[PDB]
């Protein structure tokens, strides 16, 4: 866990009063997954 | 025949122009979101940069590269790659993390080994804090980012919103904080592990900046590609149109030749 | 014209309007006599008719008739037997167009479809030829140079590149020359400019003696003498 991960998670948890604009809400989520790779072949993606 | 083979191929070029046209209009919309996002990112970054000068900028390596998952962006995919590969001469066994499907392809070929981590979801979801933060976290455990003395980022700088220049910068290592005066010029007692938090925070803030600047240089090159495609298709429309037309004139002439011979009969 | 030349030794200039309407009239004149018009629907007696016409215009030791003619094509078709056959006889070609005319340019002669087979290095001198070739070259590069600058950025011109721009665009203006008859088209009464002042102007613009003077101060005047007036007013 990066510092910026930790604090990100803080930002996110708070989006669990919804008094804010739409870009703000977007920034705290993403659909992105990361394809893991071996040192060629690819181990299965785990959600980012 | 001749006639019809001109005529169908011409349709292909015409459909292609329409597709490249539509796509370029759409590029212009994306470039604006890409720029707004870049400003805010770059400004956040600037505040750590004030610091890094005064600290003294100082000093296996890691390579990061920045692309969208979508293609048609001209030669961004491979020019950026070409600069990744040039610095692949300074160490063969360097671990390359490819951010976007398109840059992944060119680096995979030169060494399959160096692809260790790669990122899906750049094209659906624009550069934003969530991506960069999760990607900064995984770097530290998977890639041995922290225990590396070298980390460098490659991207495409959006010098202006109609241009792209490929550029590199360093992502200021925890080794850099340690051995630059900034436990001696910048104060903390022992109240926090300032290297292990500051590094991790500027891993992401710099990276976000590289992501937003790249998305903007790229989309800007893509508008250019899509424009240039539309022009190559236009040249081709005109040039095949003439080639068809002369054939019709030959056919009219042959019909008139039949009328001349038939008139003799 | 020829009477003048043969027995009074005079130099004369013979116009024709469309030589297209001479081909088209010629189609008809063949057909009535019984001939089959084949030349893609045009007279078969084509070659001889052009030959008589364009070989009665020559230099005798008395005088010379010379002809300026207007050649127009059937809807811009160059494929056809008629445009090629015409182009064959012509010693030089001067190409005038309406696209050029809308930019407030008289002579509207396009300097990249202005070409001669008498612009050789023996016919007009060594100097004249070199002066024409550098004046030709500047424009030719210029058009190309604008293409990739536009794609790369806005104005990304170098010191080297914009030396070429200055020179090119000053030269485009310098072509102008109002005509009394074309008073209305320039919006400016006529001027009369000569062969010597064509020459003087281009040597000077080449050497950047006329890269001291902006683009608008060549606009609506021709030769060297004329443009002395304009340089003076531009400064004072």
């Amino acid at each position: 866990i990066s510092y910026a991960a930790y604090l990100n998670v803080a930002a996110q948890a708070i989006r669990s009063t919804e008094l804010q604009t739409a870009s703000v809400l977007n920034r705290s989520q993403t659909d992105a997954f990361y394809t893991q790779y071996k040192n060629a072949s690819e181990p299965t993606p785990i959600t980012k | 025949a001749t006639l019809k083979e001109v005529e169908m191929r011409l349709k292909s070029i015409k459909n292609i122009e329409k597709i490249t046209k539509t796509m370029k209009i759409v590029a212009s919309t994306r470039l604006s979101k890409a720029e707004k996002a870049k400003i805010s990112a770059k400004k956040m970054d600037e505040a750590e940069q004030l610091f890094y000068k005064n600290a003294e900028t100082k000093n296996k390596e890691l390579i990061v590269a920045i692309t969208s998952d979508k293609g048609l962006c001209g030669s961004i995919h491979s020019q950026l790659a070409k600069a990744v590969r040039r610095h692949l001469n300074d160490q063969p066994n360097a671990d390359i993390v490819t951010i976007g499907d398109k840059i992944k392809m060119q680096l995979l070929r030169t060494h399959p080994n160096n692809i260790k981590l790669s990122i899906n979801g750049i094209g659906k979801d624009a550069p934003t804090f969530q991506e960069s933060a999760l990607i900064a976290d995984k770097l530290l455990s998977v890639m041995k980012a922290g225990t590396y003395p070298k980390i460098s980022i490659f991207y495409n700088d959006p010098v202006s919103s109609l241009s792209f220049e490929p550029s590199e910068k360093p992502i200021f290592n925890a080794k850099t904080i340690e051995q630059s005066p900034s436990f001696g010029k910048f104060e903390i007692d022992t109240d926090a592990n300032v290297p292990r938090d500051l590094f991790e925070y500027t891993l992401a803030n710099q990276m976000l900046t590289a992501m937003a600047q790249g998305y903007a240089a790229e989309i800007s090159a893509r508008r250019n590609a899509m424009d240039n495609a539309s022009k190559n298709a236009g040249d081709m429309i005109n040039r095949y149109s003439i080639l068809y037309n002369r054939t019709r004139q030959a056919v009219i002439t042959n019909e008139l030749v039949d009328i001349i011979t038939g008139a003799s009969s | 014209a020829e009477y003048f030349r043969d027995e009074e030794g005079q130099d004369v200039l013979l116009f024709i309007d469309n030589i297209f309407r001479f081909t088209q009239a010629g189609s008809e004149v063949s057909a009535l006599l019984g001939r089959i018009p084949s030349a893609v629907g045009y007279q078969p007696t084509l070659a001889t008719d052009m030959g008589l016409l364009q070989e009665r215009i020559t230099t005798t030791k008395k005088g010379s008739v010379t002809s300026v003619q207007a050649v127009y094509v059937p809807a811009d078709d160059l494929t056809d037997p008629a445009p090629a056959t015409t182009f064959a006889h012509l010693d030089a070609t001067t190409v005038l167009s309406r696209g050029i005319s809308e930019l407030g340019i008289y002579p509207a002669v396009d300097p990249l479809d202005s070409k001669s087979r008498l612009l050789d290095a023996a016919v007009v001198g060594q100097e004249h030829y070199d002066v024409a070739s550098k004046v030709q070259e500047t424009l030719q590069t210029y058009k190309s140079l604008q293409d990739i600058i536009a794609i790369l950025g806005m104005d990304e011109l170098s010191e080297q590149d914009k030396l070429t721009v200055e020179r090119a665009r000053k030269i485009q203006r310098f072509l102008s020359q109002p005509f009394a008859v074309a008073e209305v088209f320039t919006g400016i009464p006529g001027k009369l400019v000569r062969l010597k002042d064509t020459v003087a102007s281009f040597k000077a613009v080449l050497e950047g003696k006329y890269d001291n003077i902006p683009e608008h101060a060549f606009y609506m005047v021709g030769g060297i003498e004329d443009v002395v007036a304009k340089a003076e007013k531009l400064a004072a």
